């Protein structure tokens, strides 16, 4: 199977963010598994393998735009299909980062839930 | 390749943006 951690970052801070400022780390562990596929999931999801998506705040139910950074992006190993539903690739046992995508982001205090779905690949 | 559907695994944390 799969270990997965995913850890908020500290410090994040209301207003205008850097563009592409961390969020989340996404830690996936295997002793038996090379490779894992990821996606975002949440009533929002806008881009075709699910890497890119949109979230709501819970006290003020603003969005901001959240998904895998471009550095994480070009650390896939290749996109796949599961019965033709794409899932983007990642070595075990690396880490990603979720990042405000896009320009920078005003983003309103609050708290925002993240949720990603992890899938073990055997390549 | 081939996924495995039994690894499957949903994570959900919370992100806090302060004033």
């Amino acid at each position: 199977d799969l270990t997965v951690s995913l850890i908020p970052v500290s410090g994040l801070k209301a207003g205008k963010n850097a563009p592409s400022a961390k969020i989340a780390k996404l830690v996936v562990n295997s002793t038996t598994l090379k490779e894992f596929g990821v996606r975002g999931i949440s009533n929002n999801v806008v881009d075709s393998t699910g890497t890119a998506w949109r979230v709501a705040g819970k006290n003020t139910g603003k969005e901001i735009g959240v998904g895998l950074s471009s550095d994480s992006l070009r650390r896939s190993d290749s996109t796949e299909k599961w019965n033709g539903v794409n899932w983007m690739t990642f070595n075990s046992n690396d880490t990603l980062d979720i990042v405000l995508t896009g320009p920078a982001q005003n983003v309103t205090a609050d708290t925002y839930p993240i949720t990603l779905d992890v899938v073990g690949y055997q390549p | 390749g081939s996924f495995l559907p039994n690894s499957e695994q949903q994570k959900s944390v919370d992100i806090v943006f302060s004033s």
